[PDB]
Parts: structure tokens; C-alpha cells; sequence
């Protein structure tokens, strides 16, 4: 199988650095032309930057808005992609994503592969792990956790170690006035046997809550 | 000018 | 500089029926010298990496199911999903290769399941004695599994409608049973909730004949 898996990202004041990599297998690094595309949340796909193979000359293009502040290289030894990001605005913040095409079609502009996306957050606000309150308890139960004021985004929320998957519902955070996220996450029947394992990479919070009646 | 993706 | 459009915005169909989304180019994507497009369509499902779909403008990228089909020529482009299925609700891209860089999307497309009405099961949530001890309480309603997405939800302490201290999100349409979820949250500081008893959450639907309150006390 191909894989293109990313790391790296996280939160970054104004005007700092930052790089992402991007890790391939399942196919010739070598003879791949690796692009960058970023999508801002609930924004479009906007293509941020691409390298072509070193035959070619390692030669990089940039989009227009991110032209001098951003840099592409490739290590073809490692089969690792960089992105590496300077004098970041808050306006980059975006999932960014590693894509190319399949090198043995030849395809170079025709995006056959993407990893998973990795977050970008620019803000001069600071890191905090977030509080994890229980929510208790036709003929269906309710419960669930509420993963309270932490920046930024995101939390990965599981439940049972985690699967139990079915009547969960995790919602998407909402942004309070105080420029902390609060999310929740819900399940059901009346039975009983329930954890959520919430966490929180940035803060390296990571809270098992039990959920009881 | 011609696109770059080539086509077999 | 070629500059992608997409229409619709959004698409309602109903499971089993057929899905048609355009996409325009601001100049001819067909170059004469072979009878190409440089077109691709994407599917990018909630909370994952887009997916290709097409290419060349009616090439299907191999295990894409066939009820996918691209079509259009030049500057004017259809993909159409002939049997709407539940797992095929995503938003779609379309994007020219022609004039290489940049690489160009179009605004997207989002695709839904149209369905029966559902109406909302509704459960509220007291505040955690967790949070209590910390100054301030949040008192959640769960609005759980109904169609369309359109709710209202209204927050009453001791019978008095609230305004500005709620907050709610909307789950993305649910890739099974195709309904909705949402989540309102009331905060209040500890003392004010403390001065009151009583805390309704009502809630309007097109599925409910009339309001649904759920409401608790302490």
C-alpha cells in the first residue's frame, strides 16, 4: 500500500518557524514530484508549493502568498518530505497535507495520493490542556464526557480504549469567548463499562474519564 | 506552451 | 493563473437517485495537440485528505466504484453519482492541470443524503460535580439523530429564555442512518447558577408537532 504519513505540526506564534514532514513508502520516492496543499478550516484546497525529483533538479514552485517565507526539500534517502514554514502568519493556519502522483503513470500534477493532514495553528495565545467532566447518566440513555477550555485544536476523543463506536457522536469544537475550545462527546442505552480517553497532543494531556451514573 | 503532466 | 468555479454550493439527494456537480474553467482545459482534458475530481469526506476520483475528465481512478462519472470537454465539466449511496456524502473539488503551476481547485461542492424527517431525541445534562467545584457550570442538550439539520434550541433558567451565554455544533451528516446531531451548551457562572433551580432546554423541529423541553433542577 502507499502511505504518506505526516508530523510536525502544532501551534507556532507569529513570525516563527516550523517543519512538517512527510513520510512515504509504496512506491519510487525518487521518481516522485511531491506538492504541499493546505486547507484552511472550512475553507477550500489551496496548493501551497512543489519539488520535483532530483533528476529534474530538485526544482521548487511556490504559490503566490506563501513565495519567500516558505521552503520545500526532499530526502530521497529517508523517503522523507519536508515543508518548512517561516515567518508564519495567522491566515496559514490550515491542515496541510503531502500529495503526489503515482511515478509509475507518470503522473506529476495529478494527485493519486495524500497523507493524512497534519494542523497548523499561528496564534500568539499559549497552550492548555483541557478539563474532562462526565455527563450522566425510546428507553435510550444519554452520557458522555465535555472536554472543557484548551487551545489549540486538536483533541482526539475515544471511547473504551477506543471502540465502542457505535451511537458515539463527537462534535466539533466551538470556540468560547475566551479563545478556548470546548467540545463533547456522547453515546447511549440504558446498560451496565464506559471511558472516554480524551487527549490533547500539544499539552501532552492525555485523561481517561469514567462515566457512571 | 504544452501542460506539464505528460500523457502515455 | 486558471481560476476553478463549482456549482451547486450544496446538494440534497435522495439514497439511490443521482448527484450531478459542474465545474467551470476561466479558460479551455482541452489542448488541441491530443484531445485531453487535464481535469480531475476529488472526494474529500469529513475529517479526511481528499480522495481522487477522476481524471483526464472521465477516467475513473481505479477502485472507484463505477457509479462515479466524469464528462465535459474544454471549460465546462460534470461529475455525476448515479445511485447515491450514504457513504458517498463528502464535498467535491474539481482541478485543472493545464496550466500547471499553480495547481487550481474549484470551491467545492458538498453532497448530502436527502432522507425522511427525523425527529430529534433530546436529553439535557446537569453540571459535573467537576466543574461546579471550579467556578462555573455547563449544562448540555443533546439533540440526537434527526433530519433536516434545521433545529432551534432554547435555553430557560427558572422560565426566563437566555441569549448569548449558548453555544452549540452540528455533527457532519452521519455516514449510516444520514441524520444529524447537535450539541448546546449553556455556561453560567457557578453563582448564577447556584441563584437559580430550574434549566429547559426547548426544541423545535420540523419533525415535532410541538416543542420538546427537557429540563432538570438543583
Amino acid at each position: 500500500e502507499v502511505q504518506l504519513v505526516e508530523s510536525g505540526g502544532g501551534l507556532v506564534k507569529p513570525g516563527g518557524s516550523l517543519r512538517l514532514s512527510c513520510a512515504a513508502s509504496g512506491f519510487t520516492f525518487s521518481n516522485a514530484w511531491f506538492n504541499w496543499v493546505r486547507q484552511a478550516p472550512g475553507k477550500g484546497l489551496e496548493w501551497v508549493g512543489r519539488i520535483k525529483t532530483n533528476t529534474d533538479g530538485g526544482t521548487t514552485d511556490y504559490a503566490a502568498p506563501v513565495k519567500g517565507r516558505f521552503t520545500i526539500s526532499r530526502d530521497d534517502s529517508k523517503n522523507t518530505l519536508y515543508l518548512q514554514m517561516n515567518s508564519l502568519k495567522t491566515e496559514d493556519t490550515a491542515v496541510y497535507y503531502c500529495t503526489t502522483g503515482e511515478p509509475l503513470v507518470n503522473h506529476i500534477t495529478i494527485l493519486d495520493y495524500w497523507g493524512q493532514g497534519t494542523l497548523v495553528t499561528v496564534s500568539s495565545a499559549s497552550t492548555k490542556g483541557p478539563s474532562v467532566f462526565p455527563l450522566a447518566p425510546g428507553g435510550t440513555a444519554a452520557l458522555g464526557c465535555l472536554v472543557k477550555d484548551y487551545f489549540p485544536e486538536p483533541v482526539t476523543v475515544s471511547w473504551n480504549s477506543g471502540a465502542l463506536t457505535s451511537g458515539v457522536h463527537t462534535f466539533p469544537a466551538v470556540l468560547q469567548s475566551s479563545g478556548l475550545y470546548s467540545l463533547s462527546s456522547v453515546v447511549t442505552v440504558p446498560s451496565s463499562t464506559y471511558i472516554c480517553n480524551v487527549n490533547h497532543k500539544p499539552s501532552n494531556t492525555k485523561v481517561d474519564k469514567k462515566v457512571e451514573p | 506552451l504544452q501542460p506539464e503532466q505528460p500523457f502515455p | 493563473d486558471i481560476v476553478m468555479t463549482q456549482s451547486p454550493d450544496s446538494l440534497a439527494v435522495s439514497l439511490g437517485e443521482r448527484a450531478t456537480i459542474n465545474c467551470k474553467s476561466s479558460q479551455s482545459v482541452l489542448y488541441s495537440s491530443n484531445n485531453k482534458n487535464y481535469l480531475a475530481w476529488y472526494q474529500q469526506k469529513p475529517g479526511q485528505p481528499p480522495k481522487l476520483l477522476i481524471y483526464w475528465a472521465s477516467t475513473r481512478e481505479s477502485g472507484v466504484p463505477d457509479r462515479f462519472s466524469g464528462s465535459g470537454s474544454g471549460t465546462d465539466f460534470t461529475l455525476t453519482i448515479s445511485s447515491l449511496q450514504a457513504e458517498d456524502v463528502a464535498v467535491y473539488y474539481c482541478q485543472q492541470y493545464y496550466r500547471t503551476p499553480p495547481l487550481t481547485f474549484g470551491g467545492g461542492t458538498k453532497v448530502e443524503i436527502k432522507r425522511t424527517v427525523a425527529a430529534p431525541s433530546v436529553f439535557i445534562f446537569p453540571p459535573s460535580d467537576e466543574q461546579l467545584k471550579s467556578g462555573t457550570a455547563s449544562v448540555v442538550c443533546l439533540l440526537n439523530n434527526f433530519y433536516p439539520r434545521e433545529a432551534k434550541v432554547q435555553w430557560k433558567v427558572d422560565n426566563a429564555l437566555q441569549s448569548g451565554n449558548s453555544q452549540e455544533s452540528v455533527t457532519e451528516q452521519d455516514s449510516k442512518d444520514s441524520t444529524y446531531s447537535l450539541s448546546s451548551t449553556l455556561t453560567l457562572s457557578k453563582a448564577d447558577y447556584e441563584k437559580h433551580k430550574v434549566y429547559a432546554c426547548e426544541v423545535t423541529h420540523q419533525g415535532l408537532s410541538s416543542p420538546v423541553t427537557k429540563s432538570f433542577n438543583r
